């Protein structure tokens, strides 16, 4: 059952400004709501985290001052505004909740376009292995991950016009759902998820992800494929 | 009501309250809601149970929803363990 509903998909003139609409059926105060692009066939870039209880607003350093991230207790919606807008800011729109991974996610809004600091490593970019056998995806901060004595390393699984899912979050702890053969293991700086038997629904993009402190960068992404 | 078998997480960022308490705000994931959240602070030995939790009995009501349990971290290092065994969330806290 889900818990996001987005505003409909825009099309804006080059130097527009746009505001995405995000309604959530559960109370937004006590929550970390976060929002998420994504740029047709490239990675998920997170944008930022409100905390709707005091209105406290963190961002990316890559829009920062062109994000204006906004909400309503009242009305359990959160809202994201994006100005100055270029054909590159041509993306999908996600709005999503939680801090130990996202868990919950929105449908995504396409908006289209026409007229500490610290580095993720994801290793590989692709790979490619056969059925049944045995698979394994890194992911390497720049810094620390860690806080309360936990590592807030979270892994995500991607199918393509599809938004995230959740899988891996607090380094290793299983998502609901999400099954037995999936894992994540890792401390410090190196992190890797294994899936012991590959599946053929598997076959998707893999996402690593920080949320320690802000920015909660994601990483670049790792397509899996079948062999042969 | 009864105790939480399942595991919790956490929402946000603790934030002292300054009243002298400070505020964790989980949620349930696992399943038996409504239920007891099972939680207990420890002292920097890490094994005996001291302070003291403010919230009386805090109640997970459902698998969606974020129950805040307010609390008193004794000075300097506290470690609070939310639900049972190895899926226990254990939050080291420092107080100031």
């Amino acid at each position: 059952q889900v818990q996001l509903v987005q505003s409909g998909a825009e099309v804006k003139k080059p130097g527009a400004s746009v505001k995405v609409s995000c309604k959530a059926g559960f109370n937004i105060k006590d929550v970390y709501m976060s929002w998420v692009r994504q740029a047709p066939e490239q990675g998920l870039e997170w944008m930022g985290r409100i905390d709707p209880e005091n209105g406290d607003t963190k961002y990316d350093p890559k829009l920062q001052g062109r994000v204006t991230m906004t909400a309503d207790t009242s009305t359990n919606t959160a809202y994201m505004e994006l100005r100055s807008l270029r054909s590159d800011d041509t993306a999908v729109y996600y709005c999503a909740r939680g801090w130990e991974g996202f868990a919950y996610w929105g449908q995504g809004t396409l908006v289209t376009v026409s007229s500490s600091d610290i580095v993720m490593t994801q290793s590989p970019a692709s790979l490619a292995v056969s059925l049944g056998q045995r698979a394994t995806i890194s992911c390497r901060a720049s810094e620390n991950v860690d806080k309360y004595g936990n590592s807030f390393m979270h892994w995500y699984q991607q199918k393509p016009g599809q938004p995230p899912k959740l899988l891996i979050y607090r380094a290793s702890e299983l998502q609901w759902g999400v099954p037995d053969r999936f894992s994540g293991s890792g401390s410090g700086t190196d992190f890797t998820l294994t899936i012991s038997s590959l599946q053929a629904e598997d076959v998707a993009v893999y996402y690593c992800q920080r949320s320690n402190e802000v920015p909660w960068t994601f990483g670049q992404g790792t397509k899996l494929e079948i062999k042969r | 009501y009864t105790m939480c078998s399942g595991k919790f997480s956490i929402d946000k960022e603790m934030a002292e309250t300054q009243h002298g308490t400070t505020v964790v705000k989980v949620k349930y994931e696992g399943a038996g809601a409504p239920c007891k959240v099972p939680i207990e602070i420890r002292d920097v030995n890490k094994e005996k149970v001291v302070g003291r939790i403010i919230s009386s009995t805090p109640l997970a009501e459902n698998t969606n929803s974020v129950t805040n349990i307010e609390l008193e971290p004794p000075f300097g290092d506290s470690y609070i363990v939310i639900g049972v065994g190895n899926s226990a969330l254990t939050l080291h806290w420092f107080r100031k």
